[PDB]
């Protein structure tokens, strides 16, 4: 109301309203969902158009051959911070010769979108993200928020309804984390998972985007005629 | 007074063929007249189907190399996972040399592999950045030793056809990746026999189409 | 962090008035009285020590600062903003003259060189005026004796005789009908203790009064000998005793 | 954070105006009035302190009139301490200009300098505006004897005879009126303290309230002169022009 | 550009079937000053990997304190920081090499020749070089100084190319090591009689030896040398 | 350094500190540019409320730029100062490195692109300044005339005026200048630009100036005289 | 290495050998000393092959963008310069540049700019450059008119470089043509010097001293 | 006042949406992709007659092989096409080779959001960016000052862009002919456009492979408006 002017002042509940407002940018985002086994980790993302002579806007970012994440609001943003993502990851490999774990670039995306939350004449980041990976601690799923928290875990989604495709994950848990070994069917889990958010638009072919990583399998993403198989 | 600069010897060759590159290279790595490493690699899979290596002034020629390959890297980021065409990577090498004009990569380079037509393609770097495509390059401390006799066997110089008496040279026909192999492996054990810096292991790259392969030979220890 | 201020905090309102000015003038206004008088061979600035408690040692607080060996300061207003203005003028009396021309500077520079500082608070980014009114009294060897008033919006002007802060309005009348172009310094320091003596409600003596002159060269107060055309300081601080001395011929 | 307390001193108004130079000529209009006047054989530069006191040393004070160098001098109108900040940088860029060319400034060069610089405040670096008219008078081997004047916007026009400070609308039409272009320098003294007197918001015009300059060729021979009055000798051509 | 002050001589190492051995005896030399005689060469990181420094000990001591930094910071946010997440020998070095690189191009050198020794988290032997220049190498042996010239000789008759690495046992491998340290106290003169050994085994982990000394010296011989020619008596 | 951003969007989609400075170009006197088939006329407002001035020393409203590009405005006088010489010296810098003078386009496009940089940079307000910039490039005889305004838009005209009550002269402009057939000469260039002037200035004494460019770096300013003649037959003629 | 560019009444024509060297060594036969900035424009390569390689590629990029921007061509002079101004820059750091920038323009017709490291800048109508340039130039000055073929132009520039080609240890390999019009530059060929010696010594009469 | 990189409580920047309000207020220009090439058409909207039209650049050269229309504070894209020139040309010199026309577009499109307290403001201008490249054909972006870009079939942009998008989703196929494509901008420019459509006010250009961009002299555009008449009067 009157503390809502910038990212620099709290409320007199403790609140920060630019911080709150840049969450509800994820919210008018379009669906995107995240998934994991003990082999595998999944990404699921409805892609959005402007109209019928338009594109459908990317949605999934390689940030590494062994990482990358999808977005949901903010798309600038989104291209920013996996660039950052990028660089560490980047750099990791060519001082340390190491694959930069998938828990430590969700403290160094926390720390930069921070930084941004407690100084004048910035503002925050108007993106959620859901990071893949797999690193020597097996597979990995971390949900990003521009408030700075990140999170670990099984399963999640991100944007508009996404709390249909949240709560089939919840009821799911127990099967999907047994998918090991089998990439076709932790995708099906995660088709059939974004599947529980849609409203009066279905999957097609230009809307669906997939991506994958794992044991054995190198950060891929599939879309066109090569989600076909999955509708 | 600190020396930047080094000498780790070393023998590399780039020839092209027809719808096939080689680019091989001794295993050999030295300080004056001692030896390092029989068996260190000089050269490298970069992707792409691109083929390298920056022989000299080895910290110098790994550095450039990883810089490359990073270049490989972003160039599939900012441009939505185009193959990087050989030409493409002559002229960023280019730039990445000549970047440092004024304190030079100590290393002659070459990189190999084939043009957007399919047909094979050597490029050859000087150590500030000036490139040019040939078809036939030798680099390094026996480069000397190698160069004339390649003219000779693969273009064909001086040489005519007998009964003309000099009036008519010999055709300039393509040679199999075979005849190619056969002449880098006498090319490295003529260059180890007259050459202290060269021996060890000779270590060839081949790419084709189909990727790249690669091949080991022993060379004499001594 | 990073001072963000690189804006003017004093502006022009509508009626053309500069408004942090006016209210620095005002913070003066409330100040306690202190005045500077000129004479022929001589020039006198003094001031009450208004002690904000007694068990505080007044001594330790010094209105009446020397600038220069023959440049002494006074002022009205906020007596911080003074105590930094004295740091700044005795540098900058260094800086920009003695270190160039091996010499101190002439009293109207050295005011100058005040005034010009005292302006850039005026103008400056993220910065309020100095709320103080100075009265520097000096003597040079080529301008004479000098007093010189110096104001929040780093205006200046030569006095014969003047007072600021509290009841300054009703001093300035006093030293109207005392002044005249023939006084000794010993008349212009009488004249001094019983224009303060209007503004003062409590204890009137040497240790609630602070007052210096520019005067004679004090030969005793140079610190060495053997120079003869270093003579010593025209500036000096009257004591406790040598003002309670002209209290009983007053 | 700080944006809040920023006073933003370089904006238009709806109307196409700056504000704070227009409210930086408000606070000019309540200067003392300086006047220049311009005649065939040299300039005239008269100018009103305010309300002063009897106390005040006005032999040793200087309010008004200042010496740029040889050629050029100054009259002021409004903050002082703002003036004498550009003065001084005036002043330098003379000397920069006898030091790169071995010849003396010309007159409207240094005008434009100091235009320049009052313009730059009303454009950027969000500070206010110098609360400063000027009424140059100098002279060059070009175009002889000058007048022009600038203020807080940093605009400046060249003139016969003008005036800055309070009441310069009473003031332009009385110089309007007997200003002509035939006109010499004694003449155009006279003229001066005559419009002055009239203007004045004090009683009387004395010695004690001017400040009094010429510019002549009056200099022997091929050279010119600028004399800044003394206080008996206004008090002199006040007596001579019978004003006192 | 500096000069090296106080200095450490050669630094020897190789490879043997199950792991990698590196030895470096305890002199810090101050020219022809045999200064300071309880210097530790070998500098272990965790219990997977073993630094061996040779060159300016000044230089050395800060490269100690970027290695004890390093094991630090690998431990913030890090709960795998004992197990998947700890360092490995590839991740000391490269950084090692970047750093030393680094430093040649600013013409500001780290002046000194490193060897690596560790294993692999897979239990692969690592053993790689580094030096002032910022050059790099491996080889189933790998000797710094005086080392390369007399110890690699004498250790690649041991392990002569990577097929005789799996022939090769740590015992044969350790004896190697202690007559190349004895042959180098003969030969070189800025070595000392003591010195540190260690070895890093995929079985039975990290091995440090301290205060060994080099014996079964051969002298008696010098007894019938006698002048430098003709001189009988 | 002070960064505030006072050029901004508000919610209708305008910049009000750029269309403000358009408001002081209507405030400035009037200024009109008007090409013939062999030359550009630059006619420029002087108010008459400014008596007791020195023309000879007054900063005439027409500035060269170059020896061939000449500039006239309308709007605060301060300002078009900074422009001018940012202008010049971007003449010279051309000269230097290209080694040929500008055209007046690119003179044109360089200016418009200062105006520009004004609205989107930090700490800075736009010019309240609108320009008519006229020549001929250089080995060329076709008239050029080019205007800017503080967006820092800009575009060719065959005949222009900007200032206040530039409406009420480009309403005469637009009924008397004809495409087919511009003023074939100097006169009839010369005297459709003063007649489009006498529709708003008042007298015609010292109030009109007029500049005549000519290719080849043909440059004059017409005295009062020369320009009372025209006011004097123009009239001549309306008796009737 | 021997360069030379001459105007004439057909336009340009730009004639260069093909060694490259480091000592002794000869490192290529087969460098390639014209720079084709553009379709229009040529530069010439000697002194460092880098530097005119990199900064040549650069002033085509420059002049690119130039008439991008200018909707025009870009003149030699103006192309000339930008070069000229910006290794001035370099001047001390170590560029080592001798080249000859060439085309032909409406304004200007033919135009040639020998442009140089240390920061010369010359219009002319004959330049030659290298270590061969002394004798490059004895042929051309004895045989150049203006009114010259561009048949007999062209075998002007060859024979001129074969001379030096012949007697400069540095120069040889191959002799590359190329003729600059006002539509742009035309490629005539890659002549190796060792066919070409043969050949213009039995047509010509001339080398008597060599034995064939 | 407030900050200019400020959310609004919808998660939108105040800025950005606002100076999508001065796109509105700016002229028409219209793209149409085929697989012969792109066209791109613009209304001119001169103020007075005695502006000369032909000085009115609202469509511009990037490279060779991309081609650029804009709509709305037209001042503000002349450093935008700058910056794309420079990509372009810059790309070309690092890796001997024409640049993507999406990472030309994504270079223009990374300077959008560099505005605070860099630029203190977001653009006002709207780009149509089209080219083509050997990977994916013939291309048509919308680059917006919110920093996205969308690929489009047929795109306008500007005071009649709802109006004319709405018959653009009626008319394209993906079988149109270049000349097809021509008309159909023009018929619907015409359609938009307060004034009357002529060569004079309106001005068409395209991207081919094989001859690259070209904008169409006013003789070869008046041809096509006479050919669009007779076609609409023929039913
Ligand atoms: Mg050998």
């Amino acid at each position: 109301n009157n503390y809502d002017g910038d990212t620099v002042t709290f409320s007199p509940t403790g609140r920060l309203f630019q911080v709150e407002y840049a969450l509800e940018a994820i919210k008018q985002g379009s669906v995107t969902v995240g998934l994991r086994s003990n082999t595998h980790a999944v990404l699921v993302a409805l892609k959005r158009n402007a109209d019928e002579l338009s594109s459908y806007q990317k949605k999934i970012i390689k940030c590494d051959e062994h990482m990358g994440l999808s977005l949901a609001g903010l798309a600038p943003d989104a291209r920013v911070l996996s660039n950052y993502l990028r660089q560490q990851c980047n750099y990791s490999s060519l001082v340390f010769n190491r694959k930069l774990a998938v828990e430590r670039a969700g403290h160094l995306l926390c720390d930069k979108a921070q930084k941004n939350t407690q100084s004048y004449g910035g503002r925050p980041y108007g993106v959620g993200l859901l990071i893949i990976g797999y690193d020597k601690s097996g597979a990995h799923l971390l949900e990003f928020q521009p408030s700075g928290n990140v999170t670990e875990l099984y399963g999640t989604a991100i944007g508009a309804r996404s709390q249909g495709a949240k709560t089939y994950l919840e009821r799911t848990l127990d099967t999907f984390i047994k998918i090991d070994g089998n990439p076709d069917e932790l995708i099906k889990a995660g088709v059939e998972a974004i599947s529980q958010s849609l409203r009066d638009e279905s999957l097609t072919v230009d809307n669906l985007s997939i991506a994958i990583v794992g044991k054995d399998t190198p950060f891929t993403i599939y879309d066109g005629e090569a989600v076909a198989k999955y509708i | 007074q600190f020396n930047p600069y080094g000498d780790n010897g070393g023998t590399i060759l780039g020839i092209a063929g027809e719808d096939f590159a080689v680019l091989a290279g001794d295993t050999r790595n030295i300080t004056d007249y001692s030896i390092n490493s029989r068996y260190e690699p000089k050269v490298f899979d970069c992707g792409d189907n691109i083929v390298m290596s920056a022989n000299g002034f080895a910290a110098d020629g790994d550095a450039l190399v990883k810089r490359f390959k990073n270049s490989v890297k972003w160039y599939h980021f900012d441009h939505n996972d185009k193959k990087l065409s050989i030409n493409s990577a002559a002229r960023n090498i280019q730039h990445l040399l000549y970047g440092k004009r004024f304190f030079p990569y100590y290393v002659h380079t070459i990189i190999a592999g084939l043009d957007e037509d399919g047909k094979g393609a050597v490029y050859s770097f000087d150590p500030v950045g000036s490139y040019e495509r040939e078809q036939c390059r030798a680099g390094g401390a026996a480069a000397s030793l190698i160069m004339p006799f390649l003219d000779n066997q693969v273009n064909f110089k001086n040489q005519y056809e007998p009964g003309t008496n000099g009036k008519v040279k010999k055709p300039l026909k393509y040679l199999s990746v075979e005849e190619v192999i056969k002449l880098v492996r006498d090319s490295f054990t003529s260059a180890t026999e007259r050459h202290i810096q060269v021996g060890d292991g000779l270590e060839i790259l081949i790419v084709t189409k189909d990727g790249v392969r690669k091949e080991f030979y022993e060379l004499k220890r001594d | 962090m990073t001072d963000r201020y690189s804006f003017s905090l004093t502006t022009f309102s509508p009626s053309g008035k500069l408004g942090q000015i006016d209210y620095a003038l005002t913070a003066v206004k409330q100040g306690v009285t202190s005045l500077g008088i000129k004479a022929t061979n001589g020039v006198v600035i003094a001031t009450e020590k208004k002690s904000s408690s007694p068990l505080a040692m007044s001594e330790t607080l010094s209105k009446v600062s020397l600038l220069t060996p023959d440049i002494g300061a006074v002022y009205s207003g906020m007596g911080p903003d003074y105590r930094v203005l004295v740091d700044k003028s005795r540098k900058v009396a260094h800086t920009s003259y003695k270190r160039i021309y091996g010499e101190y500077p002439p009293t109207k520079l050295l005011v100058s060189e005040v005034a010009k500082i005292m302006q850039e608070a005026t103008q400056s980014g993220g910065v309020r005026p100095f709320g103080v009114s100075l009265l520097i009294a000096g003597h040079d060897e080529f301008n004479g004796f000098s007093l010189y008033q110096v104001d929040p919006s780093g205006s200046y002007f030569p006095w014969k005789a003047t007072a600021i802060g509290k009841g300054s309005v009703a001093a300035k009348t006093f030293l109207e009908k005392r002044w005249n172009d023939e006084l000794e310094l010993e008349d212009a320091i009488h004249i001094a203790l019983l224009t303060l003596k209007e503004s003062v409600e409590g204890e009137f003596n040497g240790d609630t009064i602070e007052l210096a002159i520019i005067g004679d060269e004090n030969p005793d107060l140079l610190g060495y000998t053997g120079i003869p055309t270093d003579k010593g300081p025209r500036f000096r601080k009257l004591t406790s005793q040598e003002i309670n001395d002209r209290l009983e011929a007053l | 954070g700080s944006r809040r307390y920023d006073s933003r001193t370089t904006i238009f108004s709806p109307e196409g105006r700056l504000y704070q130079v227009e409210y930086a000529l408000e606070s000019i209009s309540h200067a003392g009035t300086a006047i220049g006047i311009m005649a065939s054989d040299g300039i005239v530069l008269a100018a009103e302190r305010k309300v002063t006191s009897t106390l005040l040393e006005q032999d040793t004070s200087t309010e008004k009139l200042y010496k740029l160098n040889d050629k050029i001098a100054v009259a002021v109108a409004g903050l002082t301490a703002d003036a004498e900040i550009l003065i001084n940088t005036a002043r330098i860029h003379a000397q920069n200009y006898l030091k790169t060319y071995n010849e003396d400034i010309p007159v409207e060069i240094l005008v434009r300098r100091l235009s320049d610089i009052k313009q730059g405040y009303t454009q950027h670096g969000g500070l206010r505006p110098f609360g400063v008219s000027f009424i140059y008078a100098g002279y060059d081997d070009r175009y002889g004897y000058q007048l022009y004047t600038s203020n807080p916007s940093g605009n400046y026009t060249g003139w016969k005879a003008i005036s800055v400070g309070a009441n310069t609308s009473a003031a332009q039409t009385l110089l309007q009126m007997d200003y002509k272009d035939d006109m010499k320098v004694d003449d155009a003294i006279e003229l001066a303290l005559k419009t002055l007197s009239k203007t004045t918001d004090s009683s009387a015009l004395t010695y004690d309230r001017l400040e009094f300059a010429t510019i002549r060729k009056g200099a022997n021979d091929g050279e010119v002169y600028q004399k800044i009055f003394k206080p008996q000798e206004i008090k002199d051509i006040l007596v001579k022009t019978g004003i006192t | 550009t500096q000069q090296p002050i106080v200095t450490g001589t050669s630094v020897i190492s190789m490879k043997y079937d199950n792991g990698v051995i590196i030895a470096a005896d305890n002199l810090g030399s101050y020219g022809s000053l045999l200064r300071f005689n309880g210097v530790e060469r070998l500098i272990p990181v965790g219990d997977n990997t073993v630094v061996g420094i040779s060159g300016d000990i000044s230089d050395m001591q800060h490269i100690e304190r970027l290695l004890k930094d390093l094991v630090t910071e690998n431990a913030y946010d890090n709960p795998l920081a004992d197990a998947e997440e700890a360092l490995e020998p590839s991740y000391i070095f490269e950084y090692l090499a970047t750093v030393m690189y680094q430093r040649r191009s600013k013409m500001n050198p780290l002046w000194n020749a490193i060897i690596v020794a560790g294993v692999q988290s897979n239990g692969d032997q690592f053993l790689r070089y580094v030096n002032l220049l910022g050059v790099t190498y491996s080889s189933p042996t790998l000797a710094t100084g005086f080392g390369a010239h007399m110890a690699n000789p004498l250790l690649r008759k041991v392990v002569d190319r990577e097929s005789d690495i799996p022939k090769t046992t740590v015992q044969v491998a350790e004896e190697a090591i202690v007559n190349a340290m004895r042959v180098l106290y003969y030969r070189d003169a800025r070595s000392s009689r003591n010195f540190s050994l260690a070895i890093i085994d995929k079985n039975t982990g990290l091995t440090f030896k301290k205060n060994l000394q080099v014996e079964n010296m051969k002298w008696d011989f010098a007894k019938d040398i006698k002048g430098y020619g003709t001189q009988k008596i | 350094g002070y960064d505030r951003a006072l050029s901004i969007f508000s919610p209708d989609g305008h910049i009000f500190q750029v269309e403000y400075a358009l408001e002081a170009v209507k405030r400035g006197t009037c200024a009109v540019g008007v090409k013939g088939k062999n030359c550009v006329v630059l006619g420029c407002e002087r108010r008459s409320t400014l008596k007791l001035q020195d023309t000879r020393i007054t900063p005439s409203k027409v500035s060269k730029i170059d020896s061939h590009v000449v500039l006239s405005f309308s709007g605060l006088n301060a300002d078009s100062r900074i422009l001018i010489e940012k202008a010049r010296v971007e003449a010279q810098s051309h000269r230097l490195t290209l080694e040929d003078p500008v055209t007046v386009e690119y003179l044109t496009r360089y200016v418009a692109g200062v105006q520009q940089r004004y609205t989107q940079s930090g700490g800075v307000r736009p010019f309240g300044v609108s320009t008519l910039i006229a020549g001929f490039d250089p080995r060329d005889d076709e008239p050029k005339l080019y205007q800017t305004e503080p967006s820092g838009i800009y575009s060719s005209w065959s005949a222009q005026t900007i200032g206040r009550n530039s409406k009420t002269v480009r309403e005469f402009l637009e009924k008397n200048y004809d495409r087919k057939e511009p003023p074939a000469t100097v006169e009839e260039c010369v005297k459709l630009t003063v007649r489009s002037l006498l529709e708003v200035v008042q007298t015609g004494a010292k109030n009109i100036e007029i500049t005549v460019v000519k290719p080849d770096s043909d440059i004059v300013a017409l005295s009062s005289e020369e320009i009372n003649q025209y006011v004097t037959q123009i009239e001549q003629e309306k008796q009737e | 290495a021997t360069t030379l560019a001459f105007r004439f009444q057909g336009g340009i024509i730009v004639a260069v050998d093909s060694r490259a060297t480091a000592g002794n060594w000869v490192a290529s036969q087969t460098v390639k000393k014209v720079i084709e900035i553009n379709p229009f424009l040529l530069g010439t390569m000697a002194g460092g092959a880098a530097d005119c390689q990199f900064w040549e590629t650069w002033l085509g990029s420059q002049c690119r963008l130039h008439e991008l921007r200018e909707k025009e061509r870009i003149s030699v002079a103006a192309a000339s310069k930008i070069l000229s101004n910006l290794v001035y820059q370099y001047k001390g750091a170590g560029l080592s540049m001798g080249t000859m920038i060439c085309g032909y323009t409406r304004k200007e017709g033919p135009t040639i700019y020998y442009v140089d490291s240390d920061g010369t800048r010359l219009k002319g109508d004959i330049f030659c450059v290298g270590s061969g340039q002394t004798f490059a130039y004895g042929v051309l000055d004895s045989n150049y008119k203006w009114d010259l073929s561009v048949e007999d132009a062209l075998y002007l520039g060859k024979r001129s470089i074969l001379a030096a080609a012949h007697r400069d240890a540095y120069s040889g390999g191959s002799v590359n043509l190329y003729h600059v019009t006002e539509d742009g530059w035309i490629y005539h060929g890659n002549h190796d010097v060792g066919e070409l010696f043969w050949k213009v010594k039995e047509e010509e009469g001339s080398f008597n001293n060599v034995i064939g | 006042d407030r900050g200019v990189s400020t959310f609004s409580p919808e998660g939108r920047l105040f800025q950005v949406e606002y100076s999508l309000e001065a796109i509105k207020l700016g002229s028409t220009a219209i793209g149409i992709a085929t697989k012969e090439g792109v066209v791109l058409g613009v209304e001119k909207r001169a103020t007075s007659p005695l502006l000369e039209s032909d000085s009115i650049e609202k469509i511009v050269e990037i490279d060779r092989h991309i081609g650029c229309a804009m709509s709305g504070l037209t001042a503000d894209a002349r450093s935008m096409i700058e910056h794309a020139r420079t990509a372009a040309v810059t790309h070309n010199l690092y890796y001997d080779e024409d640049i993507n026309v999406e990472s030309l577009t994504q270079s223009v499109c990374d300077l959008a959001l560099r505005f605070g307290e860099l630029m203190s403001r977001p653009f006002g201008v709207a780009l149509l960016i089209a080219g083509h490249d050997a990977d994916d054909g013939y291309q048509l972006f919308h680059a917006e000052p919110s920093g996205t870009f969308y690929r489009y079939n047929a795109k306008a942009i500007g005071s009649g862009s709802e109006g004319a998008q709405a018959e653009l989703l009626n008319e394209w196929h993906s079988s149109l002919t270049l000349k097809e494509a021509e008309l159909l901008v023009l018929k619907i420019l015409k359609q938009v456009m307060e004034e009357k459509l002529d060569e004079n006010n309106a001005q068409l250009s395209c991207i081919t492979k094989q001859d690259g961009f070209k904008i169409y002299d006013n003789e070869k555009t008046a041809e096509l408006i006479k050919e669009l008449k007779e076609k609409e009067a023929a039913e």
